[PDB]
């Protein structure tokens, strides 16, 4: 599954649920508990 | 030559209500920035050609919103930070890894005096 092909998906037909299909198919993975945060004033 | 970076996308969905309340689930995903305050989200880094997304959301007001790339300090501009309605729906977008390193999204509320800002967002790459 080319990534420049769910791209092209996910920008016509986007909703949770399919990001959930594409999750489940390990094409996506969900990164964002891995993070770093950097505050600055 | 120099790398030639791949131009972002950018779109709205409009059930921003349904995105908070999924989000809300992990307390992490949602983040408080403060008056005059820029929070900045580095995402690990991954392998070229990938692509990341990225969905954010706030509650009551706009907030300035940008990306970035560092190299594994060199940084690109991928989009120019600049203020959305992402209170009115949700803003998504997407770019493919001009190579490996960090992605820097950008919450900017430096411009706003008297109010605090909460964002709800969430991040995936394809394998």
């Amino acid at each position: 599954p080319p990534p420049e092909c769910i791209n092209d998906a996910l920008q016509a037909v986007d909703s949770q649920e399919v990001r959930d299909y594409c999750e489940k198919k390990g094409w996506i993975v969900n990164i964002t508990s891995q993070v770093q945060t950097e505050r600055n004033i | 030559s120099l790398p030639v970076i791949a131009a972002p996308s950018m779109w709205t969905r409009p059930q921003i209500k349904d995105f908070k309340e999924k989000i809300q689930q992990d307390a992490d995903s949602v983040i408080t920035v403060g008056r005059g305050e820029v929070v900045t989200v580095r995402v690990p880094t991954h392998e070229e050609g990938s692509y990341l997304f990225w969905e954010f959301a706030t509650d009551n007001y706009d907030i300035g919103f940008g990306v970035y790339f560092e190299w594994t300090p060199l940084l690109d501009e991928i989009v120019p930070v600049y203020r959305r309605d992402c209170h009115e729906e949700v803003y998504a977008g997407s770019h493919q890894y001009p190579g490996r390193g960090v992605y820097l999204l950008k919450f900017d509320n430096s411009y706003s005096l008297w109010r605090s800002k909460s964002v709800y967002y969430r991040v995936y790459y394809t394998r």
